[PDB]
């Protein structure tokens, strides 16, 4: 009843993915070996959405691990929780993609994709009623970007009526993590706009800011960042996995958050993120949560919502709380900050409430915002792309793999059109 | 799985190799006899029962330098067939290296490489160590590259090449050798890491407080840089950058494939205690001209790409912070067609230090590979040097006597002129 | 329900705050950790379970004074986010406080105030603690008040402002700071309670028999007065007065909003039990110039309005009797346009005493807030001080260097001249 | 939190500086190795004001040692505490200055200055928030005077918003140490008037007098003399370095003490001053301390404050003492000695109190007087300059290094103007 297929592509995809899995198993009372040692029957009731039950009372993630490189996979395998995964669901290459989209989509990735697809199909066929697929990856490398897009294309073709969603780590404003990241992102985006239902834009810069400024972590580690992402992911499926008062799922969220097919790029947020010293002085109740959620400093995308308008916003609350109170809070923010919400979608705030809180806490809240401010990010990428492409910099790395300039050009054009579309609705009355 | 084959050509290449393999052994806990009481495997193949063999070929056209290896401390480390020697050297003559003497051993060398490569399951590519100035390092190397391109082609090839100095010359014929080998190898090499002996000497004297640095010390230093490059393959890391990735990142045009290498921190035992060493602080040290391993001024050039490979107790946020501040810095200009200038690698393993070494053991290190328009200066210098001698046909008869044709000299020169112009064109900013 | 938000600015403001919050805790039985083994609620919010947190913000432009709070006895009492510090102080320069340095944290401070205010259901207004003389107390405070006026407005604002003594002083540029901040804050504040260190020291020496009073003692004394002002909100009383009422009673004209505070009885245990402290007796003590906390003589001025806040074992009839006799008294002259000059407040709760304090435990006390034409003298003095230095442009370059303009000085001075004349005008009796 | 950069120029500068550093180390519980072996947490709270924290619990002075000759440097290195310094922060030449300002400012100094500057910049960038710089040097030699002034000029250019203060060893009126010292002082002063924010004038004549007459030291050594200077220096930063009741700093002092930009030349003073015997026969209380402070025999500049007026006086007290009493004392001195204080600056006394006393003592006081009497010194210098320059004596030693008469002349003129200005304010009513 309501099976999801999880996919991890590349280093980032696999490291985030592992953390996510760890979180989920902890939630459902599953230990590193796959055995249930939980306390409530609620933890097993809807286990099947993410885990297959094998013989001898063990549970195994409905998870596929994919990479063109063998090192990160090995690391994962050696980690705490590495042994929970089905060994046959690791599909890894030997070559790598050398941070080249072409290699991921057309060459190395192409030679590996069928093997992945075979596993994926099998997984789909195991399941009674497939909800869809979640893909975790970056847009800046070669496998996550090129291979990931390929996977999306094929899966979508196979299963057009199941939901395809992505948790995409997007390149950042200040630092350049790679040289050719603009190419890789731009190409990826072109496919995503055509072939995904919804895309969660996670940006590491924003994460850093959150960790340093809000969480008061002088020295954040990548693990910590990954944890936040994992928590957000968990937030989105909590209403599908547990009893609640007002129950959302992936389809309903998509319907509420996507008013036009192409405009499906979310800025996700999580509340409450607090320091160790700062926890006992504030009362973690719904109002606090609300105050935390709707501000620039707590958004995981490098863009200020105050630079655009919110098209739609979904808030998903976990814990035992007053529905009335929640609704009041939602109303209040809309009323007082009227100018930040586009006026042709009345009551553009959607609510979900699940009775099961996350571990250690009395309550939490997870935020999905579709803001026209995200266009700034796209514009930046376009500009960066153009600056390089106009001088044909690095181009022979991609053309060498069979790619033509026309493909690049088309990709650019598509990106530009999307930005224009975003602008139009930002400006509409 | 991800095997790396190392080829050491001529005295420089072999001696550097000695330093590199010494370091690798210490890093993986391999004894001088190949034994140890899993990561090593990219550099060492495994035979029989607890003995491990370097995935390497050492070649020289004379026996003396390799004879030292055979008779030395690491005699049991290498299998005899991977240490290849001829009888007569190339005598600082490119022609002898490329044609007359080189054509007698090239088949042999390649055969052994093929045997090495046949025991690899996931060959990443080749590391080729040589010099620009010697007849073997110049002539043989070009020949070797040509053959490699034929038998493998699309496998990443990397050259750590001892670019000749401005003042500190060694032979008179260095310019000839440098020019010809650059011309002949250009279309066959994917990326080449230039190094300058003058600069390293200076570093040793100023930063390590060493009154009289030996070639050994230089070699040791080089070994560190090389180690940092391959640590992402030999160990686990939080963010990993491989041999293929470098070429993708650092090469905007096929001809412009010469990034410069810089290491930090290189300090003495006394200077370890009185200095804190944060990621930003060492990055800044790297990005400052005085610590550079080529005698060139980046302040007079433009950066086209930087790859920064951090290792040890390093935090990604900190690196980001460090880079951000360097971006602001007025004295560091990047080319206008490149908004994104950094590839960044971060690995958990600290640089391991050779017992009795000149460098102090540090918690953090970094190896920068950066491509700069400042290299144009070096090329200009070399061309000038070539022109001065060639106008008089000085030494030309030697080359012709060994089967080279005079027209090929002029051809090499014109190709280098073209290269020079290419750099210049790249330099200028975008119109409109 | 009737919440009050306290803001402590600069060294004086912070130190006084320390003394006030210490006192409040003792009064409500709140331990230094925020725990207690409903009245508290106007000053303390409640968090989680069994913890009470001051409705307060502490701000200074340097970290040193606030760092003491963080590391001190009441570290756990205050929420870390309500302790705001910059890097560099305002260096006794209004400009630095109001512009250069203040502009860096003002937004932050206000944001936190907004968060505090959002948790109030019946916000009465503010208590602002600062000095006139310091760069922060003068410049920052003025800036802050301006913002407050815009963002809240009709919610009341109350200031405890440390007036410089006539003969004693701390800084050289105290007059400048005092004048500018008075000028800029005047139209933005509803009521300002002056207190002067010289006067309090004298009180300590004469009335408490302390040879060597410390700033601590002064702070404690100030805290008593503040408690009396807020006791009407924190406890139940017979006749009650709330912060809005004071401004209505004490301020007859918008600009003339400077009363003065006087507390009694201030005595020691050596000299407490050779007296019986009746209402008449303490009232008379209060209304005599020797017990005043401003170095000014009401005998040379006229009274405009008094508010008397009694606390503890008090009988309304007795108070009425006491006041009646004071009305008759020759040494108390009241302005002609004011037939009735006393608001009276009476609260049941005695002033509870700080363990290890200089004051004796009494059944009753009184805090007078009284408004007098005698304050004109102080203003005249300050103006004179300003003019002496300004005639030579002494120190002016500092202020100008931080972006202040010379014309603003003259503007401030003229405004103060006008203020002085306003007092004079008020002084005279009505024609016919 | 408010980092100070320390600079030492020439023999005197380095000898004073070493002593100062030693004094500081003792205060903050720092041993000759750079390890903390103190007891109070207050010793480390603000340790970053003077020390950088190195790897593995070491603390290193943010100190630059500069000299055109290597002998003094060598001595320092071999001295007690020599090993605490960063080896790279000793920047020394090979030539020497030969007591020639020209050589220090234009020739030898010029050759060395860039190396100093490079270190300085690095040090500045180390610090989160640079308060400014303190330079310790003589005016009578070649390096401290010529090189020091040059350094000041460059530092100012680089960092015009950070405060530059100087502890300046001035030529005594009675006994000239070196033949050309009037020239060297005069030139130095030209630079100092335009480029420093505050200048502490120290004369060895005063120091000697103090040591023999007040301290009852039959045979003072230069080290002992330098200790007084160190005490003054430490006293000046005490409010920045420790908790207090009323907390001064470098900026505040400048504001209180400098009414006009050029007139920033202080006569520093210290109390108490007591022999081994003579300490027990009189109690150290605030009033006694105050009395000790306000007289000619206790001033470190050989000029009688009774021959001028005080423009401003700053007193900084260290130890547990009552504010009331202090204030009373301050008032009293103003009242009774009205004629020695300028009439157009009311309340010309600035007071600061720091609760942490110096070692061995229950209470102490450091005094900073801005007196119009310092004009005497300048007049004397002008006279001495004139006597030599009118006959062009020794001139070829300076002109030989590229200097011209015009420069000298202008310098002289500037000095005379300053004197005139001082006189004008002394005489104003
Ligand atoms: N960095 C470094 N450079 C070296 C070393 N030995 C020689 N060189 C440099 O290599 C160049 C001379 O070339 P060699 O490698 O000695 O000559 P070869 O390759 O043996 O060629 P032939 O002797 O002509 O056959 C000069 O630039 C030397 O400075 C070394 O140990 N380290
Ligand atoms: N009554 C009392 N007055 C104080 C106290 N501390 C300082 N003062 C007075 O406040 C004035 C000095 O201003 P401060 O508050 O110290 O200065 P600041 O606000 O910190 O401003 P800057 O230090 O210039 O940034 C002087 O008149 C002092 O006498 C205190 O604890 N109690
Ligand atoms: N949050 C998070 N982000 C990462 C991590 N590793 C890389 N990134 C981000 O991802 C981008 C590149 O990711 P990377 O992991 O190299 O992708 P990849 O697809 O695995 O790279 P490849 O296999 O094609 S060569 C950069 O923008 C970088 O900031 C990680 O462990 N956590
Ligand atoms: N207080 C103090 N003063 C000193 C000391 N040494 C020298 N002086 C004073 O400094 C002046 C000369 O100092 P000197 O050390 O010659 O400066 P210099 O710049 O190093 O001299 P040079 O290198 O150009 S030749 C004289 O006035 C002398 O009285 C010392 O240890 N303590
Ligand atoms: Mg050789
Ligand atoms: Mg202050």
């Amino acid at each position: 009843m309501r099976e999801i297929v999880h996919i991890q592509a590349g280093q980032c995809g696999n490291q985030i993915g592992a953390k996510f899995w760890e979180v989920i198993s902890d939630e459902h009372g599953i230990d590193p070996t796959g055995s249930y040692h939980g306390d409530s029957d609620l933890q097993l009731e809807r286990i099947n959405v993410y885990y297959n039950e094998a013989a001898g009372n063990k549970y195994v993630p409905r998870a596929i691990l994919v990479d063109l490189e063998p090192g990160t996979m090995d690391s994962v395998r050696s980690g705490p929780f590495g042994q929970i995964f089905r060994p046959d669901n690791f599909v890894f290459g030997q070559s790598g993609a050398g941070n080249n989209w072409a290699k991921g989509h057309y060459t190395e990735g192409a030679e590996l994709v069928d093997s992945v697809l075979d596993v994926v199909r099998k997984e789909s066929e195991s399941c009674d009623c497939l909800q869809g697929f979640q893909l975790t990856h970056s847009l800046g490398g070669g496998t996550g970007s090129g291979m990931g897009t390929l996977l999306i294309s094929k899966i979508r073709e196979e299963y057009p009526d199941r939901i395809m969603n992505t948790f995409s780590v997007v390149p950042s404003p200040k630092v350049s993590d790679t040289v050719v990241e603009p190419y890789n992102a731009t190409l990826s985006v072109h496919q995503l706009v055509e072939n995904t239902d919804e895309t969660y834009c996670i940006d590491n810069e924003a994460l850093y800011d959150i960790c340093f400024r809000t969480l008061k972590l002088t020295t954040p580690t990548y693990g910590d960042l990954n944890h936040l992402v994992s928590a957000t992911m968990s937030g989105v499926t909590t209403c599908l996995r547990f009893p609640g008062q007002l129950n959302a799922d992936l389809r309903k969220l998509a319907v509420n958050m996507v008013p036009f097919p192409r405009l499906h790029f979310f800025m996700p947020g999580f509340a409450p993120l607090t320091s160790r010293g700062s926890q006992q002085y504030r009362a973690l109740t719904v109002p606090e949560l609300t105050q935390q959620m709707f501000d620039a400093k707590n958004m995981m995308a490098a863009c200020d919502p105050r630079h655009g308008r919110y098209l739609t916003v979904a808030a998903v609350f976990r814990g035992r709380m007053s529905m009335k109170e929640v609704d009041e809070q939602m109303l209040n923010v809309q009323n007082k900050n009227s100018s930040y919400f586009v006026e042709w979608i009345p009551n553009n705030v959607k609510t979900a409430v699940c009775d099961i809180p996350p571990r250690g806490l009395k309550m939490s809240a997870t935020f999905i915002g579709n803001s026209t401010a995200i266009q700034e990010l796209f514009k930046r990428i376009s500009e960066q792309f153009t600056a390089m492409f106009r001088r044909k910099a690095f181009l022979h790395w991609y053309t060498g793999e069979g790619m033509d300039e026309m493909e690049f050009t088309e990709a650019e054009s598509n990106m530009n059109d999307l930005v224009s579309e975003y602008q139009q609705y930002q400006d509409a009355t | 799985m991800r095997e790396c084959i190392s080829i050491h050509v001529g005295q420089a290449g072999v001696q550097i190799g000695n330093a590199c393999w010494e370091l690798y052994c210490l890093e993986h806990g391999i004894q001088p006899d190949g034994q140890m009481p899993d990561s090593f495997n990219t550099f060492f193949s495994e035979t029989g029962a607890g003995k491990h063999v370097p995935r390497a070929v050492f070649v020289d056209l004379e026996p003396t330098v390799i004879d030292e290896v055979r008779t030395g401390t690491y005699r049991q480390l290498f299998h005899p067939e991977q240490l290849i020697t001829g009888k007569e050297d190339a005598a600082n003559n490119y022609a002898r290296g490329h044609y007359t003497i080189g054509k007698e051993i090239i088949d042999l060398v390649l055969d052994r490489i093929r045997k090495l490569a046949d025991q690899c399951t996931g060959l990443q590519g080749f590391l080729v160590f040589h010099s620009f100035g010697g007849g073997t390092g110049s002539g043989f190397t070009s020949l070797l590259m040509e053959r490699l391109s034929v038998d493998y082609g699309k496998k990443s090839k990397l050259e750590f090449s001892i670019y000749p100095a401005p003042q500190v010359s060694t032979a008179v014929v260095e310019p000839y050798n440098s020019i010809l080998t650059t011309h002949t190898t250009l279309e066959h090499s994917d990326c080449a890491f230039m190094v300058d002996n003058e600069a390293i000497y200076d570093i040793c004297r100023r930063n390590l407080d060493i009154e009289r640095p030996t070639y050994t010390n230089l070699n040791r230093l080089i070994s560190q840089i090389v180690s940092s490059i391959t640590a992402s393959l030999r160990f686990d890391g939080a963010l990993n950058v491989d041999l293929t990735e470098f070429q993708t990142n650092l090469v905007p045009y096929p001809r412009i494939h010469f990034p410069l290498a810089t290491y930090a921190p290189v300090i003495s035992a006394e200077k370890a205690y009185h200095e804190q060493l944060s990621v930003a602080e060492i990055t800044n040290a790297c990005f400052e001209p005085a610590n550079q391993m080529v005698k060139c001024d980046p302040r007079h050039g433009k950066y086209m790409a930087c790859c920064l490979l951090y290792r040890g107790d390093v935090v990604p946020k900190d690196v980001n912070a460090a880079i951000a501040t360097i971006k602001t810095k007025r004295s560091i200009q990047f080319v206008d067609w490149c908004p994104t200038g950094f590839k960044v690698g971060i690995n958990y393993q600290p640089p391991t230090v050779v017992p009795g070494g000149d460098l102090a053991k540090v918690q953090r290190a970094v190896c920068m590979l950066s491509n700069t328009t400042a290299i144009a200066e070096a090329w200009a210098r070399l061309d000038h040097k070539f022109d001065l001698m060639y106008a008089k046909r000085a030494f030309v008869h030697w080359y012709v006597g060994e089967g080279m044709e005079e027209g090929e000299f002029s051809e090499a020169r014109e190709d280098m002129a073209a290269l020079e112009k290419d750099y210049e064109e790249v330099g200028v900013d975008s119109v409109e």
